[PDB]
């Protein structure tokens, strides 16, 4: 197999734009012997973020251009994408669960984030009873990391968001004032700026 | 609305 | 297989960034009846563009990085894309020649350079004899439209990239001079700004 | 170098 090559790979995905390749170039390696290098800790959270993000995007804006017969063309459309989406959280998620979470320090809050992060999609995603399931693991998979966190910075943003919730903003906000880490910051306070 | 991080 | 159906499928993809999906809703409408509604004439143009480009892009970056062991990885990654490019012209390039450029005013010498381009393409892709064959195919094509023209503006510009030549450059700028427009131009000054 | 459209 040879991980260190199919690194090698996964970078130089990126470093050309092919996310999926690169989201994958990384599958191979997380599903490898855990316990990742900062850096490829790293790869893999923005190849994957980028990937479902994409699909992320694009669910957005049809969802609602949806809102009559053009329109069961839309569902259509959003059911096709709706689908690799969930074909990339539950592949990651997954990932994280079997392999990532359980072999850790500090990743230990990050993953914990990431994982409430993805159901969080796959519940902006969901329908049927499933959803309250999908939002409370998420919840769960999250308020564990705000714990543990007491990056983490980054972490108080995402769940704060979730939640729409301020009450928790202000606080992990408020506290932190005592380059980085800057600009997540300014980010709580436009979503206050916001709601 | 909000979010989120970045990379 | 109604068409005006498969337009605002066409569009839809676009009103949401995914490419191929929309290059490919198009393939199926040139390959219906031709003679192609200006609209539906253009949307083919970008999808197809975009779709062929962010492969061009990156056979760009990959092909220097290039030039041990890691780089039969390269190749081997490069070779990788040659392919769905190829692929891509190829697929594009053909339905031009069968069924777009036979069916037409002044889409004649859009699909004409159109033409040229997709050659160009795969004329900067291409290694060994088949190289010099495919050059010429696209002048041809190429120098067949400078002289229909005789838009067209947009032409001038690619058919004098092409070459590289300038000669033909400030031939066909320096005539025009007597918003759209506009901004070509700026182009092919600013291309011998650059040679 | 140089090129080439838009849209």
């Amino acid at each position: 197999m040879d991980k260190n090559e199919l690194v090698q790979k996964a970078k130089l995905a990126e470093q050309a734009e092919r996310y999926d390749d690169m989201a994958a170039c990384m599958k191979s390696v997380t599903e490898q012997g855990a316990e990742l290098s900062n850096e490829e800790r790293n790869l893999l959270s923005v190849a994957y973020k980028n990937v479902v993000g994409a699909r992320r995007s694009s669910w957005r804006v049809v969802s609602s251009i949806e809102q009559e017969k053009k329109q069961q063309m839309a569902r259509e459309y959003r059911e096709k994408i709706e689908t690799e989406l969930r074909d990339i959280c539950n592949d990651v998620l997954s990932l994280l669960e079997k392999f990532l979470i359980p072999n850790a320090a500090e990743s230990k809050v990050f993953y914990l984030k990431m994982k409430g992060d993805y159901y969080r999609y796959l519940a902006e995603v969901a329908a049927g009873d499933d959803k309250k399931g999908i939002v409370d693991q998420s919840q769960q998979a999250y308020q564990e990391a705000f714990e543990i966190s007491k990056i983490r910075l980054g972490l108080a943003l995402n769940f704060s968001v979730f939640y729409y919730a301020c009450s928790l903003a202000k606080t992990a906000f408020d506290e932190a004032i005592a380059d980085d880490s800057t600009l997540i910051m300014q980010l709580l306070r436009d979503n206050l700026t916001l709601w | 609305r909000s979010t989120s991080t970045p990379n």
